[PDB]
């Protein structure tokens, strides 16, 4: 499906999973969200704008936040992606996984924070390597353990008893993800994010919108 | 208080009696397209 892209980097995969260990030969994964997952991941300039200055609110201001970066650019790394989350689901490992596309051989940091309210309530920074491929370079976290905090939140969903308030919890739920390269701290792709809670029969469902000023 | 509360946040849904959170503005209500409240 479709995924994100600026002129220096593209997140070919994105995906939130819960994975469950049977016996040693037999492994059940889960996903709650996807980027690049059920089909070939791409991308074009089909996609819808959205004001950024309505969704600031929703994300950590100040030095270092949403409109801070923004201001800084280039516009062309901002994004914001809807998910429609597919929490139907019941050892366990919970796990993060993302890959990246670039034309230079960069160090590059992810941060990732969970804000609640545009609070911040918890970050997780990786610091990733590039490896040559067809003349390009790629950048990879793979099962990269998701935090307690998350999956607290997410036990804390399931235990609602009516679905329709899980999706006012996740009314005022986002996280905000700055991949930068770590000499320059040039932003590569900045990617906001907001939920929902999907009831397709297709499962987990997205849509990626441009942050533009307006 | 603590807006950052996560017991909070849940209880604000089960109990609203006791919601004790901050006031937001609904999604629904923001200018945004109309593809943001629709799957594809
Ligand atoms: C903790 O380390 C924060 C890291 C968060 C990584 C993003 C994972 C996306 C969560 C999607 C789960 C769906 C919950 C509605």
């Amino acid at each position: 499906g479709r995924s994100v892209a600026s002129s220096k980097l593209w997140m070919l995969e994105f995906s939130a999973f819960l994975e469950q260990q049977q016996d040693p030969d037999t492994y059940n994964k889960h996903l709650f969200v996807h980027i690049g997952q059920s089909s070939p991941s791409y991308s074009d300039p089909y996609l819808a704008a959205v004001d950024i200055r309505q969704i600031y609110d929703k994300f950590p201001e100040k030095k270092g936040g949403l409109k801070d970066l923004f201001e800084r650019g280039p516009s062309n790394a901002f994004f914001l992606v809807k998910f429609w989350a597919d929490l139907n689901t019941n050892s366990s490992f919970y796990g993060v996984s993302s890959q990246y596309e670039s034309p230079e051989n960069m160090i590059i940091t992810c941060s990732t924070k969970v804000c609640s309210f545009g609070k911040q309530v918890v970050e997780k920074v990786e610091t990733e390597y590039a490896r040559y491929e067809n003349g390009h370079y790629s950048y990879r976290i793979h099962r990269s353990p998701l935090c307690e905090y998350m999956i607290n939140f997410i036990h804390k969903l399931k235990h609602l008893p009516e679905k329709y308030m899980m999706n006012s919890v996740l009314e005022n739920f986002t996280i905000l993800q700055v991949v930068t390269n770590r000499d320059t701290q040039e932003t590569l792709l900045c990617i906001a994010y907001v939920f929902e809670v999907s009831a397709s029969e297709h499962g987990a469902q997205h849509h990626i919108f441009r942050l533009v000023k307006e | 208080d603590s807006e950052t509360d996560l017991e909070a946040l849940f209880n604000a849904v089960m109990n609203p009696k006791t919601a004790n959170v901050p006031q937001t503005v609904p999604m629904r209500l923001r200018k945004l397209p109309d593809s943001f409240f629709k799957p594809p």
